[PDB]
RNA sequence: GACCCUGUUGAGCUUGACUCUAGUUUGACAUUGUGAAAAGACAUAGGAGGUGUAGAAUAGGUGGGAGCUUCGGCGCCAGUGAAAUACCACUACUCCUAUUGUUUUUUUACUUAUUCAAUGUGAAGACAUUGUCAGGUGGGGAGUUCCUUUAGUCCCUCGAAAUUUGAGGCUAGAGGAGAAAAGUUACCACAGGGAUAACUGGCUUGUGGCGGCCAAGCGUUCAUAGCGACGUCGCUUUUUGGAUGUCGGCUCUUCCUAUCAUACCGAAGCAGAAUUCGGUAAGCGUUGGAUUGUUCACCCACUAAUAGGGAACGUGGACCGUCGUGAGACAGGUUA
C-alpha cells in the first residue's frame, strides 16, 4: 500500500500489483498442506458422534 | 518512509545459498552520482552488507563481516531488494 | 573435561579458539560462564551532565519531565546517570542539542576520574575517540588550562570536535598526530592520557567482531604498540611541577597480555616510575604473576572491571607517579 | 602558518564589530601578558593565544589540523564569515541579544528562520539589518543572525512574519559525526 | 514542467614549488650559593618472602637427583598444574628495620650568584634572569627554477617477541612561476539562455522478484559464444491459534456483466436442514446505523439480497519593479 501510494507510473502500479499478487500466491503454496490436515480434521469433526457428559 | 528498505536478499554465487543479511551502507550507484549519495537502490547496484551471519573464512583462516553485494533486481519494480554477493 | 568444555563453549557462543583458551585461562569455569553471557548481555547506558553548562537534579527534572526513566549511577559518579526508557529520542532532546549532557558508558567514567586535573594546568589526551574523557576533564577543571587533544584519522576526529564545540570545552586543541611523534613535537605536559587501542575483548556487545575478529597476529601486534604509546607517555609526563600530575593508562582489554604486562614493562625499564593508589572504589587487585611471568608486586592496586561482576563495560586502568 | 594581512583583518574586524561592541577586550592585553591574536590556516581564520601560537609553530603547515576556536573561512570572491563554531565568542560580547521560547527554538536549532512567536522578549533600539545572537530561554548561545527588521516593525507586523534571518546555528556540529 | 547550459553566490574537496632564516618554538645544561627543616632513590648489615588457576599447599625460579632418610614424615607413584614437590646447590628481585653512608629534590632564612637603583655606593634576591646547545616549525624575509602509490631484498639497522614478527634503509613497477589566489562538482539560491506546446489511444485484467538444477530446440561449427518455457530448491516465509483531502448529497434515464438474490443444473461426508465451489444466465430487484475532515475496512439492524461499474469521469496567477542578498518584503503597479 505504501509502494502503490509512492508509485509514480502505470507499469510501476503493473508490476507492484503483480509482485504482491505473488507473494500472496506463494505464500498459500506453501500453506498447501495445513489445508489439506484441517479438511480432513473438519470431516471428522463433523462426522463425529455429540453425547452430553453431563447427561 | 516506507520506500526504505533495511535488509536484502543476498544470493551467493559458491555454496548456493540465499539468506537475507542487513544493509551496511550504499556504496556505488552507477545511474548517478547522485543517486550514490543519497542512497538510491537502482538496479545492479553495490551496497556493503553485513555477512557475519553465513561465515565464510577467508585468508589466513579469518572471517569476514562486510563484502560487496550488486542489487540485481528493480526494487521499485518489485520491493523485495536482491543483491548477489561478490566472492 | 577442559577440552570438552572448550569446544562446547566455541561451538555455542561462535567464539575463536584460541581467544576461548585465553578466556578460560582467565576465569575460572563458573566465572568465565558469567563473562560470556555478561558480554553477550548488552550494557546498560548512561548520561554523563555536563557540570560546566548544568547540574545532576535539574537534568535529571528536565529529563523526567521529558519522559526519560533515570537513576543515578552508584555513590561513586555524581556526574553520571543510568537510563532505562525514553519516549523523545535521546539525540533530539533539547538538553542535548543544548550539550547538557552526552552519552557513554560507565568505563567512559572511570579513567577521568582515575585521573585527578586541577585549574590552570596543562593536560593531553592521546586517544579521545568519542571526545567524552577531553570534555570530562574539561568539565573537571572548570575550562580552567589548556587541553591537547590527539588522534590518528580525519573521521572520529571531526566528531571529536564536533563533541568538544557542542559542550563548549573552548581550551582545547584538536590534531591528526602520531602519538609516538606527540612527545618530541611538544611534551612537557602535567597531566596525559592514553585511551590505548587493543584487541578490544572487553566490550563484545559493542563490537561482536572481536568474538572471532582477534588472531594471534594481532595478540603479537597490539602489546608492542601500546608498549610504544607507554614510552611516549613516560617521556611526555613531567616529573615535577606545582600541582601534582599523573600518567593514566585505560584500555578496554580484558586478555592479560594487553593487561598488567605492558606497565610491568615500562615499570622494569624506566625507574622514575612508580605506581601510585588510582583512587577507584570498586575494582578487582591486579595479579601479581599470571603465565610464569613475574609481575611487579606493587600492582596490587591496580584495579579491574567486569561486566559479570559489575554492569560495566570491561575495562583497565593504571595510575603513575614520575620522580625524574 | 601566517598571521592575517591588512584587508583579510579589515574584513574581518568589519564583520566582528558589525557583530560585537568590545574588540578592544577581544584584542587587550592579559595579565600574563600573553595576547589573544588572529590566527588563519588553510584559507580558515582561527582566534588563539599568542603562546599557543607559539608552541604550535613547531609543527609542519600540513599536518596541524586545528588551533584555538575556529572564527571562519574566507570564500574565494574574499567575503569572511563567521560561524557557530566562532558563536561562543559572539555571545560574550554580544551587542544585540534576541530571547527564544523552546517551541519556536527546537525548529531554530533544526535551521528554520526566527518567527514572531518564536522569541520570548526583545532586545531595544534594535537596528533592521543589525547583527543579532539568539539564546534560548536559560540564556544559552543558540544562533546568530541578520534581523529582518526593527523592534517596532517586529511588534506591529503578523506573528507568522519571518523575524530573523537564520545564518548559523547547532546543526553545524552533528552535520559532522 | 521535468531536463541541459551560462554568470554570480554558497556548500564543499584539493593544490597553492624548492632551500635557508626572521617570527618562533620544545627539552636539557650552566649561571646557582650557604645553612636549617624534611622526603625519595642508590651503599650496606640483617629479618620475611612467593595463590590467576587448579593441585592436599601461599609453586620464587634454575641445575642435577630418585628417598639423604633424623621419621619412611615423605621421597617414588599418583593426580592437578607452563612449571611438583624428598634433598643440596645456585642467584634474582622485592616488603621492610637499622644506619655502615652516598646522592637527588622541595621549602624556608640569609646574602655569596644574577640583576637593578645610584652612578663617579646601596638594594631585590637565589624568585626572576641570561647564555649554551639537541630538536621542530616557518606562505612572513632572502635566494633558485623530491615526494606519491606498489612489491621484493626478509639483505643491514632499531625494536619487540622464550626464537617469530614490527618500523626504517636498500632494490625495482607506475605518477607528477608558487602566495597572488586558483582547479573542479549529474549540488544550493539567484538572473538568464536553450529543448519539449501536453498524454494515451487494439492500452487494460489472476497468478513476484533474485540465484541454482533441469530443459526441446536454436546457435559462432555442433544443447554449450551462448539464449532458453513448465516445474523444484534457497530468501522474503513459521514448532503449538488501520489506510485514507476538499468535496460531495440526492434523484432520474440508459447500458455492460466481471451475478448479491431469484431460476437451472455439475461437484463436495452433501444423512436431513443449513451450506461451499463451478458454470448457463442482466428478466427481476439490490435498505441502514456506528464511526468519522470524509470514505472503505471492521462492527452491528433489517431484508430474498443489500454485486461491481460506464455514459467528453451522463440530467438537474506573472512580470515591471522599489526596498534587502548569508535570508525576504511591498496596499506598489501593469494587469491577463
Amino acid at each position: 500500500v505504501r509502494l502503490l501510494k509512492y508509485a509514480q507510473s502505470l507499469y510501476q502500479c503493473k508490476q507492484l500489483k503483480r509482485a504482491a499478487l505473488g507473494r500472496m500466491a506463494t505464500l498459500i503454496k506453501r500453506l498447501k498442506d495445513p489445508l489439506i490436515y484441517l479438511d480432513q480434521v473438519r470431516q471428522h469433526l463433523a462426522r463425529l458422534p455429540d453425547i452430553n457428559p453431563t447427561t | 518512509m516506507g520506500l526504505r528498505y533495511k535488509k536484502a536478499n543476498v544470493t551467493h554465487p559458491t555454496l548456493n545459498v540465499t539468506v537475507q543479511l542487513p544493509i551496511l551502507s550504499v556504496k556505488k550507484n552507477p545511474s548517478n552520482p547522485l543517486y550514490t549519495q543519497l542512497g538510491v537502490l537502482t538496479k545492479g547496484t553495490i551496497i556493503e552488507v553485513n555477512v557475519s551471519d553465513l561465515g565464510i573464512v577467508t585468508a589466513s583462516g579469518k572471517i569476514a563481516w562486510g563484502r560487496y553485494a550488486q542489487i540485481t533486481n528493480n526494487p521499485e519494480n518489485d520491493g523485495c531488494v536482491n543483491a548477489v554477493l561478490l566472492v | 573435561y577442559t577440552n570438552q568444555l572448550l569446544k562446547d563453549i566455541c561451538a555455542y557462543y561462535g567464539y575463536n579458539e584460541y581467544l576461548a583458551e585465553k578466556l578460560l585461562n582467565l576465569f575460572p569455569p563458573r566465572e568465565a560462564f558469567a563473562f560470556f553471557e555478561a558480554n553477550e548481555t548488552p550494557r546498560p547506558v548512561v548520561i554523563r551532565t555536563n557540570t560546566l553548562r548544568t547540574h545532576r537534579r535539574d537534568l535529571a527534572q528536565a529529563l523526567i519531565n521529558r519522559g526519560v526513566t533515570l537513576e543515578p549511577v552508584g555513590k561513586w559518579s555524581k556526574v553520571g546517570l543510568q537510563v532505562f526508557d525514553s519516549k523523545v529520542p535521546l539525540g533530539a532532546t533539547p538538553e542535548y542539542l543544548a550539550g547538557h549532557y552526552i552519552l557513554q558508558a560507565a568505563s567512559s567514567f572511570l579513567p577521568v576520574m582515575a585521573l585527578c586535573p586541577q585549574e590552570n594546568e596543562r593536560c593531553l589526551d592521546m586517544a579521545a575517540a568519542p571526545g567524552g574523557k577531553t570534555t570530562h576533564m574539561a568539565a573537571l577543571m572548570k575550562n580552567t588550562g589548556v587541553i591537547f587533544a590527539n588522534d590518528p584519522s580525519k573521521s572520529r576526529a571531526k566528531g571529536l570536535i564536533g563533541n568538544i564545540h557542542r559542550l563548549g570545552v573552548r581550551n582545547t586543541i584538536v590534531c591528526n598526530y602520531d602519538a609516538r611523534e606527540f612527545p618530541r613535537v611538544i611534551g612537557g605536559f602535567d597531566r596525559v592520557l592514553l585511551d590505548a587501542p587493543c584487541s578490544g575483548t572487553g566490550v563484545i556487545c559493542k563490537d561482536p567482531s572481536v568474538k572471532t575478529n582477534r588472531d594471534a597476529k594481532d595478540f603479537m601486534q597490539l602489546p608492542h604498540t601500546q608498549k610504544q604509546l607507554l614510552l611516549a607517555a613516560i617521556d611526555s609526563c613531567n616529573h615535577a611541577s606545582k600541582t601534582g600530575g599523573y600518567i593514566v593508562y585505560s584500555t578496554c582489554s580484558v586478555c592479560v597480555e594487553e593487561n598488567e604486562e605492558v606497565v610491568n614493562y615500562a615499570l622494569s625499564r624506566r625507574p622514575n616510575v612508580k605506581l601510585v593508589e588510582t583512587g577507584l572504589p570498586f575494582g578487582k587487585e591486579g595479579f601479581t604473576s599470571y603465565m610464569g611471568k613475574t609481575f611487579h608486586p606493587s600492582l596490587k592496586l591496580t584495579r579491574r572491571f567486569y561486566p559479570h561482576l559489575y554492569n560495566v563495560d570491561g575495562f583497565f586502568v593504571a595510575k603513575f607517579k614520575k620522580i625524574g | 602558518m601566517r598571521p592575517l594581512t591588512d584587508q583579510e583583518m579589515k574584513i574581518v574586524l568589519d564583520k566582528l564589530a558589525n557583530y560585537m561592541t568590545d574588540l578592544k577586550s577581544l584584542i587587550a592585553p592579559l595579565e600574563d601578558g600573553d595576547r589573544y591574536v588572529f590566527r588563519m590556516q588553510k584559507d580558515r581564520v582561527y582566534y588563539v593565544k599568542l603562546s599557543i601560537a607559539n608552541i604550535a609553530t613547531c609543527v609542519a603547515r600540513d599536518k596541524l589540523l586545528s588551533l584555538g576556536t575556529c572564527l571562519g573561512k574566507m570564500t574565494k570572491s574574499g567575503k569572511f564569515r563567521l560561524h557557530i563554531t566562532a558563536l561562543p565568542i559572539l555571545a560574550q560580547n554580544a551587542r544585540y541579544k534576541i530571547w527564544v521560547k523552546d517551541n519556536g527554538a527546537q525548529p531554530f536549532l533544526y535551521g528554520s528562520n526566527i518567527v514572531k512567536a518564536h522569541v520570548g522578549r526583545w532586545t531595544e533600539d534594535c537596528p533592521e539589518h543589525s547583527g543579532c545572537v539568539v539564546y534560548n530561554m536559560a540564556d544559552i548561545p543558540l544562533g546568530f543572525g541578520v534581523t529582518a527588521r526593527s523592534t517596532a516593525e517586529a511588534r506591529r507586523l503578523d506573528p507568522t512574519g519571518i523575524v530573523c534571518f537564520r545564518q548559523a546555528d547547532c546543526g553545524e556540529y552533528l552535520r559532522d559525526e
